[PDB]
């Protein structure tokens, strides 16, 4: 998983300490990108979790 | 189970697309749903017709 904008990213330790935006999806060039295995799977969960994190009664 | 499910599914993306300010926006909850539009998409899904040519994603 390459980043693209500052350098590529080795390990996936780094990606609890901060959240990444990434680059386009292109789909074409040399640069094929592609999307990854859970790429936008995850759509509901994000929202009630932070919804969750922000509550609060708990 | 599958229209039972399907109508949860409806209700809650029309909920939502109409009441976007309520974030635990459930399938009970008294917001203002219209039911036209839940027809339409029974409609739809009752006709879909997925497209499997090769190159183009299957959709």
């Amino acid at each position: 998983p390459k980043l693209s904008n500052g350098e590529l990213v080795e390990n996936r330790q780094i990606y609890f300490n901060e959240k990444l935006e990434f680059t386009s999806s292109n789909t074409s060039k040399a640069t094929k990108a592609s999307n990854g295995p859970f790429n936008g799977e995850f759509n509901r969960f994000l929202s009630r979790f932070e919804t969750k994190l922000t509550d609060k009664r708990l | 189970h599958n229209q039972v499910s399907q109508f949860k599914r409806a209700v809650v993306l029309n909920k939502e697309k109409y009441n976007p300010e309520f974030k635990k926006i459930t399938y009970d909850s008294p917001v203002y749903f219209n039911i036209n539009e839940v027809f339409n998409y029974i409609y739809n899904l009752n006709e879909e017709v997925i497209n499997k040519i090769e190159g183009e994603p299957s959709l």
